[PDB]
C-alpha cells in the first residue's frame, strides 16, 4: 500500500478502465474525419483532444494508440489531415525529427514511444479480424517512415 | 575570493546560493508593471538552472548534480502563482526533458532509454509530491478552468515519458477502474426526484442512469454478482438499445433515400449501364468545391468561435462532447433527434467495452486469477466472493454479453456503414492484446532493442 | 481549538529560531574548549555555564517536533474539505444554470452545422452536356452547372434574403425549361 | 494466518500520515548529533572512538558549525515555499469563485452566435429543399 497510493501514477490504460474519457476521444476522430473544413482547424481539434485527456487522467501511451488505430480506417482519402493533426502535436518530434533519406541517418530518430506500439500492432498477427486490416495498417505507418516521424531501424529490428 | 573559509563541501553551499537566488527573484514583482516584471523574474530562474548543468564537471562529484537539479526545478512549480503563468514556463520544460533522464550520468543518454527508478533517490520524495500536486487539480472537481486541465494533462505526460513502459508505477500495475468519471454539471441537477414518476422518460433517463451506475462503472461487480442482480438489467437494457438503435435504422435510411432514388431517377434519366455502385460519401455536393464566397461564409465563421472559445473570459465551459447525465431534458433532445448521431455513437463504443470484459472475466481462467491478486492484495477481508467455477452463473452473463452486442449492435453496422462497424471490431480486438500484456506484466516492452 | 493551515505554519516558524539561539551557544562552547593557545580560566568558566544549556536544548527540540505533527494534522484536515464544498458559497444559481445550459445548446447545433456538409449533403442531378467531339472521354467529379443556375445557389446561402421569394425565383427557372 | 478489521484500518492510517521530508529530518541530525556529545562531557567519557561524531578539532566542529547554519537555511527556505504556494492556491480559488459569481455580462456574447448559428441551418435546409425539388420533376 506504500507504493499504490503514494507512487503510483494515477492514469488509466486499458479502454474499460475510463470507458467514458474513451468514449469521446473515438468520437472526436470520427468527427474529424467527417469534417469539409480540417486545415484552418487544426488546433481546433488539438486543444479540444488535450482537453478531454487531462479532465479525465488518460495516458499518453494509450492514446497515441488509439489515434493511430482510427486513423488507419480513414487513410485513402485523409492523409493529409492526419499528418497535419500530427505536426502540431507534442508527440511530434521537434528537435531529433531526423529523416529516412540518408545512409548514416536511419539510426538517429525520434519518438520511440511510437516505435514501441507499432512494433507491438505488427508483430502480431493471430486473429481474424487482425487480418482483415494488416494492409491499411501497413500503408498509415509507411507514410510514417517517410516525413520522419520514426526510426527505420527501430521499427526493423522490432518486427517478427 | 574575499573569504577564504569555504572549508565545507562547497556544492553544498553553492545551492543554497542558488536556492535564494530563485526564491527571492519569482516574488519581487513590484518594480514595474506585473506582466512584463513576471519574464524578469522568470528569465534569472531560467538561467540559474543551465547553470546547474553547464558547471557539472567542475564540482566535487559526477552523480550530485542530478539531486540538485531536481531540487531547483521543483522550487519553481511552488512558486509559480496561477495555472496561466504556468503554462507560459512550461516549454522550458518539454525542451530539455533528456536532460532529467541523465540522472548521475555526466555523459548523456542515447535516447528512448533513462536512468530513473520510482523508489530511488531523484524520485523517492519527488514523485510523492508531484503526485501531490496531481491530487490537488484532481479532487477540485467543481472549480477547475481549461487552463487547469491544461496544466493537468502536461505535468503527467512529463512523468509517463520520463519513466521507463516497463515499470511498475508506471502502467497501472493493479488495475484500478476509475469511479469518479462523471460526464455532468452541478447546476443543472433538479433534486433527482423518484416520487411522480407518471412520464415514461424519466424511468428511461433513471435506469439509462442505473445500466450506467451498474455495468460501466463497474464491470466487475456485474460478472461475479447474482442471478437476480442480471435480471433487473436486462429488463430495462432492452426498451433502452431498441429505442436507440431505431433511430439510426432512421437517420441511415435518409442518406440512403437520398441518393438511391436520386440515382433511380439517373438511371430513369440516363440510360448507358447498369449504375449500381456502393453507397460512399455524399463528399461537397457539386458546388461548394469550387466556391470562395461561399467557403468564406464558413472559414469566418471558425475564426469567431474560436476567439470566443480562447479568451479569458470563457474559462468554464463542457467539452463538445460531453453527454449530460442529470438533465433530464437536454440528454432526452441529444439521443432523440436524428441529426447529431454522435452522442448515441458514444452509448454504443461506452457499452462495447465492458461488455468485451463480461466475456474475457467469466470465460477464462487467468483474468479471474488476476483480478484475485488486484481486490485480495488491497483489501484482504473483502466483501464478494469469486472463489470456484459458478457453473450456474457462467450460462447467464455469456448469454447477455453475446446478445447486446453480435447480435445487436455488430450485425447492424455491417449492412448500415461498413466503415465504422470496422473501427468497434478493431478497438475490441486491442483491448485483448493489452490486457493479456498486463498480466504478464507489459514485459513484451522490456525486449525493445535499440541500435 | 481549530487552527488553519496557514497559521500552524507560520508558527512552525518561530519555535525554530528559538532552536538556533540555543543551539549556537553551545557550538561557540565546545570551540573554545578546542582553541590551542586557550587560557587556564576560559576553560573552567565556560564548563559552568554547560548544564544549563543542555536542557534547555531538549525543551526546545521537542517543540520543533510537536509543532510539526500539529502542522501535519492540519494539512490532511484542509484537504478534504475542498471540491463541492467552497463551491457552496454562490447565490447566484439562476445565472449560472442557463450559463451553462445555453453553452450546452452550442456544441449541440455545430455538430448537426457539420452533420449537413459532408454526411447528408444534397447535390443535384448531374446531366450530361457535351459540345466538342474533340474530348471523347468525360468524368462525373467535374461537371460544372449552368451559371443562370448556379448565382441563384450561390445566392440563397448568401445572407439577407428571403425564404420565401426565391422559392418562385426557382420556379422562374423551372418554368422556363418546361415551355422549351 | 488471517487479519482482524482492526488490523486493516491500522495500516490504512500509518499510510495516510506519512510523509518523507528532506530538509527537515536533515536539521534534527544536528540537534541531535549534539545532544549525545554534550551529554558524554558531562558525564566524562572522550575518548578516540568512533562511534560519535569527533572528539576534538577546530576546523572540523566549525565545520559541524557550519553544517548547522547551512540546513537551517535550507529548512528556512522551504517552510517560506510552502507558506507562498499555500497562499497562491487561495487567491486563484477564489477569483475563480469570482469570475463564477457574476456571469450576467458574458451571458449576451453567446446569445448572439447561438442566434447566428440557428439562422445559418435555416439557409442550408431550405438549399436542400430547393435543389430536391428541381430533380424530382426531371
Amino acid at each position: 500500500l506504500l507504493k499504490k497510493s503514494k507512487y503510483e501514477l494515477k492514469k488509466y490504460n486499458l479502454l474499460v478502465e475510463n470507458s467514458v474519457g474513451y468514449g469521446q476521444l473515438v468520437a472526436l476522430l470520427i468527427l474529424a474525419y467527417y469534417d469539409p473544413d480540417n486545415f484552418s482547424k487544426v488546433s481546433a481539434y488539438l486543444k479540444e483532444i488535450y482537453h478531454i485527456m487531462g479532465k479525465y487522467s488518460l495516458d499518453s501511451i494509450r492514446t497515441l494508440d488509439v489515434i493511430l488505430n482510427v486513423s488507419s480506417q480513414f487513410i485513402t482519402e485523409g492523409y493529409k489531415f492526419f499528418i497535419a493533426l500530427l505536426r502540431k502535436s507534442d508527440s511530434w518530434p521537434s528537435s531529433h525529427v531526423a529523416n529516412n533519406s540518408n545512409y548514416s541517418s536511419l539510426n538517429e530518430g525520434g519518438n520511440m514511444i511510437a516505435a514501441n506500439i507499432i512494433s507491438f500492432n505488427l508483430s502480431q498477427y493471430n486473429e481474424e479480424v487482425d487480418k482483415e486490416n494488416y494492409e491499411r495498417y501497413m500503408d498509415m505507418c509507411c507514410i510514417l517512415l517517410k516525413n520522419g516521424f520514426v526510426n527505420f531501424y527501430s521499427i526493423w529490428d522490432n518486427v517478427k | 575570493e574575499k573569504n577564504i573559509s569555504a572549508i565545507h563541501d562547497r556544492d553544498s553551499l553553492i545551492d543554497i546560493i542558488l536556492k535564494r537566488f530563485i526564491i527571492d527573484s519569482m516574488t519581487n514583482a513590484i518594480e514595474d508593471e506585473e506582466e512584463n516584471n513576471l519574464e524578469k523574474g522568470l528569465l534569472n530562474s531560467c538561467i540559474g538552472l543551465d547553470f546547474v548543468y553547464n558547471s557539472r564537471f567542475n564540482r566535487s562529484n559526477p552523480a550530485s548534480w542530478g539531486n540538485t537539479f531536481f531540487e531547483l526545478f521543483s522550487t519553481i512549480i511552488d512558486l509559480l502563482n496561477s495555472p496561466s503563468t504556468f503554462l507560459k514556463f512550461w516549454p522550458y520544460a518539454e525542451s530539455r526533458i533528456e536532460w532529467f533522464k541523465m540522472n548521475t550520468s555526466v555523459e548523456p543518454v542515447s535516447l528512448g532509454e533513462s536512468n530513473l527508478i520510482s523508489y530511488k533517490q531523484p524520485l523517492y520524495e519527488k514523485l510523492r509530491h508531484w503526485n501531490d500536486i496531481l491530487a490537488k487539480l484532481e479532487n477540485n472537481d467543481i472549480l477547475n478552468t481549461v487552463k487547469h486541465y491544461n496544466m493537468k494533462y502536461k505535468l503527467e505526460n512529463f512523468l509517463s515519458e520520463l519513466l521507463p513502459i516497463n515499470e511498475e508505477s508506471n502502467f497501472n500495475r493493479s488495475a484500478s477502474i476509475s469511479a469518479l468519471q462523471e460526464s455532468d454539471n452541478e447546476w443543472n441537477r433538479s433534486a433527482r426526484e423518484r416520487e411522480s414518476n407518471r412520464s415514461s422518460d424519466v424511468i428511461f433517463a433513471a435506469d439509462y442512469n442505473f445500466v450506467f451506475y451498474h455495468l460501466i462503472i463497474c464491470p466487475i461487480e456485474f460478472a461475479f454478482s447474482d442471478l437476480e442482480y442480471k435480471n433487473d438489467v436486462d429488463r430495462s437494457l432492452s426498451p433502452l438499445l431498441d429505442a436507440i438503435l431505431e433511430i439510426e435504422e432512421n437517420f441511415y435510411s435518409k442518406i440512403k433515400m437520398n441518393n438511391r432514388t436520386r440515382y433511380s431517377l439517373e438511371e430513369a434519366l440516363n440510360t448507358e449501364y447498369y449504375a449500381n455502385y456502393d453507397v460512399m460519401t455524399p463528399k461537397l455536393p457539386v458546388y461548394m468545391k469550387h466556391s470562395n464566397a461561399m467557403k468564406m461564409d464558413r472559414n469566418e465563421f471558425w475564426a469567431n468561435l474560436q476567439n470566443i472559445k480562447e479568451s479569458d473570459d470563457y474559462t468554464l465551459r463542457p467539452t463538445i462532447m460531453d453527454i449530460s447525465l442529470s438533465n433530464t431534458t437536454c440528454l432526452y433532445k441529444q439521443l432523440t433527434q436524428e441529426d447529431d448521431d454522435y452522442y448515441r455513437k458514444q452509448f454504443i463504443l461506452q457499452l462495447c467495452f465492458t461488455t468485451n470484459l463480461i466475456r474475457n472475466l467469466i470465460s477464462s481462467d487467468e483474468t479471474r486469477n488476476f483480478y484475485k491478486s488486484c481486490y485480495l492484495r488491497e483489501n484482504p477481508l473483502s466483501d464478494i466472493d469469486f472463489e470456484n467455477l459458478d457453473e450456474v452463473n457462467k450460462k447467464r452473463g455469456l448469454n447477455l454479453c453475446s446478445y447486446i452486442c453480435d447480435n445487436r449492435v455488430l450485425k447492424f453496422y455491417k449492412i448500415k456503414d461498413p466503415d465504422f462497424y470496422r473501427v468497434i471490431r478493431k478497438l475490441m480486438s486491442s483491448d485483448e492484446k493489452f490486457t493479456t500484456a498486463k498480466i504478464d506484466g507489459f514485459k513484451e516492452f522490456q525486449n525493445f532493442r535499440i541500435s | 481549538e481549530g487552527r488553519t493551515y496557514f497559521e500552524s505554519l507560520c508558527e512552525e516558524e518561530q519555535s525554530l529560531q528559538e532552536s538556533q539561539t540555543h543551539l549556537l551557544n553551545i557550538l561557540d562552547i565546545l570551540s573554545v574548549l578546542a582553541d590551542p593557545r586557550s587560557s587556564d580560566d576560559l576553560l573552567t568558566e565556560s564548563l559552568k555555564k554547560l548544564p544549563d544549556l543542555h536542557r534547555e536544548l531538549i525543551n526546545s527540540s521537542i517543540r520543533l517536533r510537536y509543532d510539526k505533527y500539529q502542522t501535519r494534522e492540519a494539512q490532511l484536515l484542509e484537504d478534504t474539505k475542498t471540491g463541492r464544498d467552497v463551491a457552496a458559497g454562490v447565490q447566484n444559481p439562476k445565472s449560472i444554470s442557463e450559463y451553462y445550459s445555453t453553452f450546452e445548446h452550442l456544441n449541440r447545433d455545430t455538430l448537426r452545422y457539420i452533420n449537413l456538409l459532408k454526411r447528408l449533403s444534397v447535390d443535384l442531378a448531374k446531366q450530361v452536356e457535351v459540345s466538342d467531339p474533340s474530348v471523347t472521354v468525360y468524368e462525373m467529379d467535374k461537371w460544372v452547372p449552368s451559371e443562370k443556375l448556379q448565382g441563384i445557389l450561390e445566392q440563397y446561402c448568401a445572407p439577407d434574403t428571403d425564404i420565401r421569394g426565391v422559392d418562385a425565383q426557382i420556379k422562374n427557372y423551372l418554368d422556363q425549361i418546361k415551355m422549351a | 494466518m488471517p487479519l482482524s478489521q482492526k488490523q486493516i484500518d491500522q495500516v490504512r492510517t500509518k499510510v495516510h500520515y506519512s510523509e518523507v521530508d528532506t530538509p527537515f529530518n536533515k536539521y534534527l541530525d544536528i540537534l541531535g548529533k549534539v545532544t549525545k556529545l554534550t551529554g558524554s562531557i558531562i558525564n566524562g567519557t572522550l575518548s578516540n572512538d568512533d562511534s560519535k561524531i569527533e572528539k576534538l578539532t577546530e576546523q572540523n566542529i566549525s565545520q559541524l558549525k557550519e553544517s548547522a547554519h547551512l540546513r537551517f537555511l535550507d529548512l528556512q527556505s522551504s517552510i517560506d515555499t510552502k507558506k507562498v504556494a499555500d497562499e497562491n492556491w487561495e487567491t486563484c480559488q477564489q477569483e475563480t469563485l469570482a469570475k463564477l459569481e457574476n456571469l450576467k455580462d458574458k451571458l449576451p456574447d453567446i446569445k448572439s452566435i447561438h442566434s447566428k448559428l440557428l439562422l445559418r441551418i435555416g439557409k442550408l435546409q431550405g438549399l436542400y429543399d430547393s435543389v430536391q425539388v428541381i430533380n424530382r420533376e426531371v
